[PDB]
Order: C-alpha cells, then sequence, then structure tokens
RNA sequence: AGCGCCGCAAUUCAUGCUGCUUGCAGCCUCUGAAUUUUGUUAAAUGAGGGUUAGUUUGACUGUAUAAAUACAGUCUUGCUUUCUGACCCUGGUAGCUGCUCACCCUGAUGCUGCUGUCAAUAGACAGGAUAGGUGCGCUCCCAGCAAUAAGGGCGCGGAUGUACUGCUGUAGUGGCUACUGAAUCACCCCCGAUCAAGGGGGAACCCUCCAAAAGGUGGGUUGAAAGGAGAAGUCAUUUAAUAAGG
DNA sequence: GTGAAGGTTCTCTTCAGTATTAATAAGGCCACTG
DNA sequence: GTGGCCTTATTAAATGACTTCTCAACCTTCAC
C-alpha cells in the first residue's frame, strides 16, 4: 500500500499546474511507483498469485496510459518515460 | 498386459540424497530440456511428423557432442543414456499422437465428400433412388471388411452412379434401406462431421514437447523487462503475460535404467535390502517397502544371485525385474529439494516371471522372438549382435527354479461381457455361449458389494469438491483437491470383482467393448444440437448439456478396461473386444457384447 | 392478396461512411425490428446485436453479410464497406461523434471508430468520444433514433460548437 | 417450490427360491433387477478443517479339497491410495502485498447463518460439528449484507486526441513469507525416533491348568480394503488477466 | 580378479483412417397475449 | 405459446479424464 505523503510528492512532482491531479502523466507516475514495489514483492513471493494478479492489471493500466500519452504528444512521452526510467 | 510396477521408498544419507538430485536437477533435466529443444528443430521433423515415427538413433546422435559439452558433461554414462531415453520416449509418443490424429482428419474429409443427401445424391447419380438403390444392391452383392471394401470401392470408381451408390450404402452402415431421409437428421449428421473435422483440425495444433526448466530464469527476465519496459504493442504484453502466468516446475525428470542389471541389489549387515545404480556404485540406497511388495525386491536378489552362482550362465531376459525408474516425489512442507522431497523407485516387472510355468511362458516368446532375429538380421557391431542374441538364445534355457503354480484353464466356451456405461460403470453377463445362456448376471452394485457405498462417495465428492475448487479459485486459494484417487479405487474394486467372477464360472475370457472416443462424439454431437437451439449465441450453445459433457469427460472407461486387462493378464484369462450394443439395459448389452464376441471367433 | 404486388419490405439508403451499427439500427427502427428480430429473420440469430455492439469477434463473415444482404437490400460488398476494411483496427468501447458531420448527415461514421482517427480532417476538428456538455458517453449507434445526447437531450449538431 | 441423494413401501420379475421332467411350471422368505410411490415416533444417507512409518488386506513350503479356499510351519519392511473409528481444532505474533469502495438502483455459482453466558451501542468469554430450510444436501430456497458478477443511474475536481483518474479509512476481504499452538493415533498410558527406532508398563475378554476355599502360569485377541508406473500431448470445467483480433 | 563403468544394436511401419444401432432433453428468466 | 435478451477470442492455473510411448542384455575394459 501507498502512504498519503508518497502519492501527494508524487503527484507535486509530475503535476502539469498545482491542481492538475488525474493527467495521464500523473497517472502512470502512481502506477509507476506500485509497480515497482509489486516487481520487489514478486521476486520474493513467487507462490504470491493473488498479488501476481495485481500486477497484470497495473501493467497494463500503465502500458493503455502510455500510448494515449505516445499520441498526444512524443516529446512528453519521451520525457515522462526518462524521468520514470521506462525503457 | 502382465507389466505392472511396484515402487519403495529409498533411504540413504544426505550427501548421496544430495550428489543424486544435482546431477539430476543440475545436468541431466537440462541435457533433456536441451535434447527437446535441438530435436524439435532438426531438418527431419517434419517428415518425422509424416512418418510418424522417430528415427532409431538421431537422439544418441544429437546427444553424443552434448556428453562434453561443459552444461551437461559430468555424468554417468547411463545418466546420459536415461536422458536420451526420456527424450526419444516422448517424441516416439507425440510423433505417433500427430500422426493417428492426421489420418482421422484425412479420413473424415473423404467421408464429408462422399456424404451426399438423397436429394444431392438423385443429381450426382443421375438416377432415381429406386435404381441407386438397385446398384447399391449389386455393389453390395460383390464387396460381400464390408466398410473398408467400400471405401476402397469408392475411391477409384470414378463412375458417379457406382460412386453415389456406394454412398448411399455406406450412409446406412454398409446395407440397403427402403425407409426415407429425415432431411433434418441428415443435415444434424453433417454437421457433426464438420464439427469433428474443425476439432481434428484444432487438436493437430499441439505445442511441441515443452521440458522442465527448474531454474525459471525466462520468469525472472520477464518479470524486469515487463515492470520496466514500454511493450511495443498488445501482443508483446500478452505474451509477457503469458509468461508471467505459467507455473514453475519442481521436480527433475525421473532416470530410467532400461538394464535390470543396472540396479545391482544387496542385503546389509543390519538385514534390510539395498540397492545402487551402475556409474553410481558409492551411493548405496536402502529399501524400504510394504510387506506386500517385499517378495518382488527378494526376488531381485535371489536372480542376481542366482546368475552369479552360475558364473552367468541364466540369461537376465528372465529376470522378473525389468527396468527401473528412479523419481523424486514431491514433498509437503520446507527444505532443500534433497531432504524435502522423497526418493522413490518404481520397478517394473513381468507377473509371469514369479512362477515357474509363467516363466515357460516368458521363454518360448523370448526364444521365438530372438530366432526370429537372427534369422532375418542375417559389420563387426552387426555380428557382435547376433551373438549376444544367440548367448541370449542359449542361456534362457537355463531354469531359476521358481515357485509352481499351474496355470488358469477357463472353459473357452464361457465368456464373460462388461458393459460400460457412463450411468452404471459396468455390467457383466456369464454367458454360456454353446449353450446361448447367461450363468449369471450382476449388477453394478453386486461387484462392488460392501464397497458400493464408495460409488455415491464419488458422485458426492465429485460435486463437493468441484464447488470447493470453483470457491477457492476465486480467493487465489492453493486448497484444490480432487476425487480421482477414489474413482481409481472404484475401477481396480470393480476389475477384481469382474475378474472373480470369471474365475469362478471357469470364463475363458473376458469380453470388453471397443467404446472408441466417447468424448469427441458426444462433443460433436451435442454441439450440433446447440447450433439449432442457440444459432449465433456461443455461450448458449455452451451452456447446452454443459453437465452431461462434463459427466462424459470424467466418465473412466479407460482407467477400468485398464484395470481390467491388467488383473486379468495376472489370472492369464483372455481379453476379447467386442461391439457393445446401443439397443437394451446394461444387462442384455453385455450379453450380446459377450455372444458377439464368441461369434466374431473366425 | 393484393393484385400484382411484390413482398417487400422497408429499405434505408445508406450514407456514404454510416457503420452497420447505426444502419442496422435504423432499418430496424423502419420496420420496428427488435435486434433479435433481424436476426432470426436473417435467420444468423443473436448474432446482429453482437454487431450492433461493434463485437467482431468473429469479425462479419461472408456468409452472415450475404445472409443480411437477403433482408436488407444492401449488397454484401456495401455492407462491408460499413465495418473497418482489413486490417484496420477499430475500437469498439468509446462511441466517437464528429457532430459537425452529424449537422450534415444523421449517421455515426466506422471511421470515427479507428484507431487512427482523432480528427475529422473534413471540419478540422477533434471528435468526441463524449457528449461534451455533460459528459455522458454515446450509446451504440444503433440505439442513436434522437440525434441527442440521451442524459441532457442536447442534439448532437450543437455538439459542433463544443469541438477541438 | 425445483434438483440430486437416502431409505421406506408397493408392483412386476429373474441373476433369487421350490420341484422332477434339467426345461420348464409355480412363488416372492432370502439375494438381486426394472427407478413407481413416499418422508413418518420410521431406516438410511449426511460435506467445517486437521491428526499414525497406525491395524487388516502378504511371500514361500507341506497337508486337504470340486474350485473357492482352509489348516499347519517358516519369513515379513516402513511404498502409493480408499474407507471406518478415535482424537484435536476453531488459532496466534511480526512482515510483504493484491483486489474493493463518491453516492444510488438491481442482485451474482457473491458473502454470512452453531450453542449458551453475558451484552442497549459492541462484541467478548466458555462450549463446539448438533451449524439457516427438508430424511439428507445444493450453485436452489429463506433472512441480512452486497464495493469487491454483470449492468443501469448520477455528482463535483483533474484530464478530455481513443487513456482514464480522485472522492479510499487505525477501512472490508484475500494471498505470500517467517516463527509459532493441538491431536501427530487403531485397546489404554508414558518415554523416545522421524532419511528410521523402538522401549517400558497396564485394561478387558478367551484359551491353557494346580486338583484347590482362592489367584494364576504360557499365550492369544481387542476395524477393514486396493494397487501399473513414469513421461509427453490433448479435451472439458472453473478461475484470473488481456484484447476488440492480423 | 570380481566388480564397476561403459558400448553396442535392434531392421520397416504406403499404414491407418473414413460407415452404423443412436437417446426425451439437457433454456431461463422477464412480460405479454390467448 | 410468442418474443426479447443473453458477446467472443487467447493464455495461464487448478481439477477430472482421454490418448500415445517406454518397460534390453551380453560383452569389454580397467581397476586389486
Ligand atoms: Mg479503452
Ligand atoms: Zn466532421
Ligand atoms: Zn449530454
Amino acid at each position: 500500500a501507498l502512504t498519503q505523503e508518497r502519492k501527494q510528492e508524487i503527484i507535486v512532482n509530475y503535476q502539469v499546474h498545482e491542481t492538475d491531479t488525474g493527467s495521464a502523466d500523473v497517472q502512470v507516475a502512481m502506477l509507476t511507483e506500485r509497480i515497482n514495489r509489486l516487481s520487489l514483492h514478486l521476486q520474493a513471493n513467487k507462490k504470491d498469485h493473488s498479488s501476481r494478479r495485481g500486477l497484470l492489471k497495473l501493467i497494463g493500466q500503465r502500458k493503455r496510459l502510455l500510448a494515449y500519452i505516445q499520441k498526444d504528444s512524443r516529446e512528453k512521452y519521451q520525457a515522462l518515460i526518462g524521468r520514470l526510467g521506462i525503457r | 498386459s502382465s507389466q505392472i510396477t511396484i515402487q519403495a521408498r529409498l533411504i540413504s544419507f544426505e550427501s548421496n540424497r544430495q550428489q543424486l538430485w544435482k546431477l539430476m536437477a543440475d545436468l541431466n533435466t537440462p541435457l533433456i530440456n536441451e535434447l527437446l529443444c535441438q530435436l524439435g528443430q532438426h531438418p527431419d521433423f517434419e517428415k518425422w511428423q509424416q512418418k510418424g515415427k522417430l528415427p532409431s538413433t538421431v537422439v544418441s546422435q544429437l546427444c553424443q557432442p552434448l556428453k562434453t559439452d561443459p552444461r551437461f558433461a559430468g555424468q554417468p554414462s547411463r545418466l546420459y543414456m536415461s536422458a536420451i531415453h526420456i527424450v526419444d520416449y516422448i517424441y516416439k509418443s507425440w510423433l505417433a499422437i500427430q500422426k493417428r490424429l492426421q489420418q482421422q482428419l484425412d479420413g473424415k474429409t473423404r467421408w464429408l465428400e462422399m456424404l451426399n443427401s438423397d436429394a444431392e445424391l438423385v443429381e450426382l447419380s443421375g438416377d432415381t433412388l429406386e435404381a441407386i438403390r438397385v446398384k447399391a444392391a449389386e455393389i453390395l452383392a460383390i464387396a460381400m471388411s464390408l466398410s473398408k471394401t467400400l471405401f476402397d470401392a469408392y475411391q477409384e470408381t470414378e463412375d458417379i452412379k457406382s460412386r453415389s451408390a456406394i454412398s448411399y450404402l455406406l450412409k446406412n452402415g454398409c446395407k440397403l434401406t427402403d425407409k426415407e431421409e429425415d432431411s433434418e437428421k441428415f443435415a444434424k449428421r453433417r454437421r457433426q462431421v464438420e464439427i469433428q473435422i474443425q476439432r481434428l483440425t484444432e487438436k493437430l495444433i499441439s505445442r511441441m514437447p515443452k521440458g522442465r526448466d527448474l531454474t525459471n530464469a525466462k520468469w525472472l527476465e520477464t518479470l524486469l523487462t515487463a515492470t520496466t519496459t514500454v511493450a511495443e504493442d498488445n501482443a508483446q504484453a500478452k505474451r509477457w503475460q503469458d509468461i508471467l502466468l505459467t507455473r514453475s516446475s519442481s521436480l527433475p525428470f525421473p532416470l530410467v535404467f532400461e538394464t535390470n542389471e543396472d540396479m545391482v541389489w544387496s542385503k546389509n549387515q543390519k538385514g534390510r535390502l539395498c540397492v545402487h545404480f551402475n556409474g553410481l556404485s558409492d551411493l548405496i540406497f536402502e529399501v524400504y517397502c510394504g510387506n506386500r511388495q517385499l517378495h518382488w525386491f527378494q526376488r531381485f536378489l535371489e536372480d542376481q544371485q542366482t546368475k552369479r552362482k552360475s558364473k552367468n550362465q541364466h540369461s537376465s531376459g528372465l529376470f522378473t525385474l525389468r527396468n527401473g525408474h528412479l523419481v523424486w516425489l514431491e514433498g509437503e512442507g520446507k527444505g532443500e529439494p534433497w531432504n524435502l522431497h522423497h526418493l522413490t523407485l518404481y520397478c517394473c516387472v513381468d507377473n509371469r516371471l514369479w512362477t515357474e510355468e509363467g516363466t515357460e511362458i516368458v521363454r518360448q516368446e523370448k526364444a521365438d522372438e530372438i530366432t526370429k532375429f537372427i534369422t532375418n538380421m542375417k559389420s563387426d557391431t552387426q555380428q557382435a549382435l547376433i551373438q549376444r542374441k544367440q548367448s541370449t538364445l542359449t542361456r534362457i534355457n537355463n531354469s531359476f527354479e521358481r515357485p509352481s503354480q499351474p496355470l488358469y484353464q477357463g472353459q473357452s466356451h464361457i465368456l464373460v461381457g462388461v458393459s460400460l456405461g457412463l450411468e452404471k460403470p459396468a455390467t457383466v453377463a456369464v454367458v454360456d455361449a454353446i449353450a446361448n445362456k447367461v450363468l449369471a448376471y450382476r449388477s453394478i452394485k453386486q461387484l462392488l458389494g460392501d464397497n458400493y457405498e464408495l460409488l455415491n462417495r464419488q458422485r458426492r465428492q465429485q460435486q463437493y469438491l468441484s464447488h470447493e475448487r470453483h470457491k477457492a479459485q476465486k480467493n487465489f486459494s492453493p486448497n484444490q483437491f480432487g476425487a480421482s484417487e477414489l474413482g481409481q479405487h472404484i475401477d481396480r474394486l470393480l476389475a477384481k470383482a469382474i475378474v472373480a467372477l470369471a474365475r469362478t464360472y471357469k470364463a475363458g475370457s473376458i469380453v470388453l467393448p471397443k467404446l472408441g472416443d466417447m468424448r469427441e462424439v458426444v462433443q460433436s454431437e451435442i454441439q450440433a444440437i446447440a447450433e439449432q437451439k442457440f444459432p449465433g449465441y456461443i455461450e448458449g450453445q455452451q451452456k447446452y448439456a454443459k453437465q452431461y459433457r462434463v459427466n462424459v469427460h470424467r466418465w473412466s472407461y479407460g482407467r477400468l478396461i485398464q484395470s481390467i486387462q491388467s488383473k486379468a493378464a495376472q489370472t492369464g484369462i483372455v481379453i476379447e473386444e467386442g461391439k457393445q450394443p446401443i439397443r437394451g439395459s446394461p444387462h442384455d448389452k453385455a450379453k450380446e457384447l459377450a455372444l458377439s464376441a464368441y461369434n466374431l471367433r473366425l | 392478396e393484393a393484385p400484382d404486388v411484390k413482398p417487400w419490405l422497408f429499405l434505408i439508403k445508406p450514407y456514404e461512411g454510416e457503420s452497420l451499427s447505426h444502419f442496422l439500427g435504423r432499418f430496424r427502427r423502419a420496420n420496428h425490428l427488435s435486434a433479435s428480430g433481424l436476426g432470426t429473420l436473417a435467420g444468423i440469430g443473436a448474432i446482429v446485436a453482437r454487431w450492433e455492439r461493434f463485437h467482431f469477434n468473429p469479425r462479419p463473415s461472408q456468409q452472415e453479410l450475404e445472409a443480411i444482404a437477403s433482408v436488407v437490400e444492401v449488397d454484401a460488398q456495401r455492407l462491408a464497406q460499413m465495418l473497418p476494411p482489413a486490417g484496420v483496427g477499430m475500437q469498439h468501447e468509446p462511441i466517437r461523434l464528429c457532430g459537425a458531420c452529424y449537422a450534415e448527415s444523421p449517421c455515426h461514421r466506422i471511421e470515427w471508430q479507428y484507431k487512427s482517427v482523432w480528427k475529422c480532417d473534413r471540419h478540422q476538428l477533434k471528435i468526441l468520444a463524449k457528449c461534451p456538455n455533460c459528459q455522458a458517453p454515446f450509446k451504440m449507434p444503433a440505439l442513436w433514433e434522437d440525434g441527442c445526447c440521451h442524459r441532457c437531450r442536447m442534439p448532437f449538431a450543437e455538439m459542433a460548437k463544443l469541438q477541438k
């Protein structure tokens, strides 16, 4: 689970502006935090198929959002994935 | 069916178990995986599928350069040989499956072409129905194997009248019929064949044998990829998911010892039977078995000692032990795998080799087969093969002095027919065939006797355990179980009851039905009905008769047939195959199954 | 009988880019047919209700388009033009609308569902994926009887000025 | 209500019984078949989870016999399963982590359903398979909930180029890991073993036997079955995720 | 020098497949007429 | 009794089943 402080820090860091809470860039940043933590869990917990179910959802959610961003603008898309460290 | 398996736990100190586990998991199973990969890429692979046969030596040839590859080099000679046998039998299995499926697809595709309605047969013959009926009466009078003979007659007879007459004659089960064709029952029967062709076509898209990766390196690298990389499209992400859901293989492939003397038996000073394997004699394993099997493991030592005392003038061709499989059974709980899992030896024996009379049966079977071989076989190593065969043929004459038990004698005119059904798994009729009289019926309830309550237990547990799995799946709970072992128990109880009744009436044989593939018949029948009832509504079609289709997929007619065949062979009762009639009750089906198998003796 | 009458049905002319879902909906309304009714009339059964949602596993086959081309007098080649051409990826769920096209021709265009389409080149407008006044998503094109948003009743022709 | 199962009762009957004439004719006690009712103080079924290298289901040889098997002697090992008993539980402490929820309507193979102290709110404590409904049981039905089947309705905020997102708490409910609680058994107790390991001591009932009012040698017994296994492919069902399908 | 590990061959699979006798069905809600 | 509705695909897993294949043996060599 994700703390409100880490959540709000993600919001502030990826916001387009101070009241943006839901742009696709903020959404993929939130999902990237979740995917990173859950990958570390599943590397240690291969039999946690319940948690693995969540990963496949989260990876798909981010895949759809990044594909949406990429055809709004490749400049914003490339900058965003570079910040998040996604190849 | 005189080959059976007996098993024992193998016990040894930890360093022996660890050394064997590492040989199996780190070298032998990776070698098997590599052989499966290379064999599936071989340029002759596509012609092996057409022959349905693997070359006798191609796995051995592929393994030779791998025996000194740093990935695989550390193994005894018999472990390489075991890996070869594993891989060779896998493809012998898979190529045989694909070959038969292809023949089924070709056979039914021809039938779909020659299945024409009388409205179509009128046009395609150009003759009135009475005219083709007469021509079918002539062609039947010549073809008098009848089915195959008509299928032979069809192909090269390009004369559309005779060709249509054969089509009409085959539509009716190789016979004349006066009655009119019900056009909707024909259209349904045509549709069944299309579904069967489609389902055969889909089954022929089987995967190549997948192997056992025990490291699961592909899973972890895919996890790192899918979490840090953008998927190029949906199909890459789907392939990632398909890998991430794939479950890890825990256990290596077992070892196979096709030379019975590669298991060397001994008794330790604490009096326990012990075994070691060729190439691993430093690892002594202690035999821990039930007394109900101990007499076999004692026999393995006595057979070994007999041939040593005779300075190898006996043949191991008559050793009661045939081969061994060395298996790790999955342990519950946690530990290092050589501690967690339990090492188990499975020995094939031929039950006839227990007695002296049965050994004489095997000796003649061996002698005839080897005398045939030596005559037909006639290089230096091929001449050495002849000399080994001639040594076997000489040495099988030396007796092991085994227990004498006179062979079963059954009356040729007394048969037991066993009717198999979805509702009543077995029903038997003892028939005196020259008298044409039933000596005894038994129902399923009389066969099970006091065990009959197990049959309602099975139905009740199959319902209950399916529903508990359904509930557990939604929670991702691992606690998913089923009644397969109870079902196996019931089929073995029935098999013993049937054979005991056969012995009691001195039946010469047990008659079993040629059911064919009941599941593909039922599945294509129900689909053809459902497509009429739910046109354009696939989920309605799949809901239709769902529980009947499930019941037919659970019907264990093969396991019951196999259990009967094994028990009859262990008492020397002949098994015969007959055709079960569709008419009548299970009792009448069993009687007419028995009597038809008697009349089919030619 | 009426003498010298040929057995007949109410027809509709398909518009130049009209989607199959929109077209079948008009034909059904012109004949007060339920979605199940047209499928029974063509004999393909429940498939029509599936096509009207753009659920195209499998795609409309040659057999079924030729079957529908028996009750609808539009030929199967023209019915295939109501669908994505081969290999053009389409999305069924987000139903989309240009509005400025709807003021010129009251049909849903199948190209508004293509994964490659986002602007109307004719109008130079970003096509809508929900009602711009009240954010309600558009219903399946078979159900566009009123030509307006089902929630706030704004006509699709007025949503033209709420684009791009 | 429906469906499955269970027995009950009834009819007909042969795989049952009776007879001389051994292929037929009666009958329905026994042992079974055909599915026909019916739920009764009946007789049968009965599904919360777990607990033994448990016992019996063996091998060989001699003797007997019509097989079936039976008796006597010698040997015996612990594998993989199916039942019947008996016993124990309703778990604990830290971590990691999924899913769910703005709100409303409908209600799914959804969730929950025991006893009795206490107790207005809240659940706790002590019992415990008697666990909602019927003879028993269900995904059916009843009652409460339902966000965690599907759908539908409809807020403000972000976003609005097809992606969607927030309203979400010491929250509800799953999974995984580590450590840990009870039975860890086959007549009972105690001390040990668990890749090997057994030892000690008792209670009932029956044999065997001093010549005997009385207890006591030498032993026996204290629930049964089944077995052909590995490897590879496939089908079916269900669950989860993804996609809108070349 | 008896025991352990390791070598060696075993052929061809143009053959097998394709037909019946088929069972009452196996669909369930809603609303709406007749 | 008529009529409307009910989406369909792939891949992985568990369970229950089915099918196929396999089930040598004598000899040589080097090690006390
Ligand atoms: Mg989408
Ligand atoms: Zn436009
Ligand atoms: Zn609106």
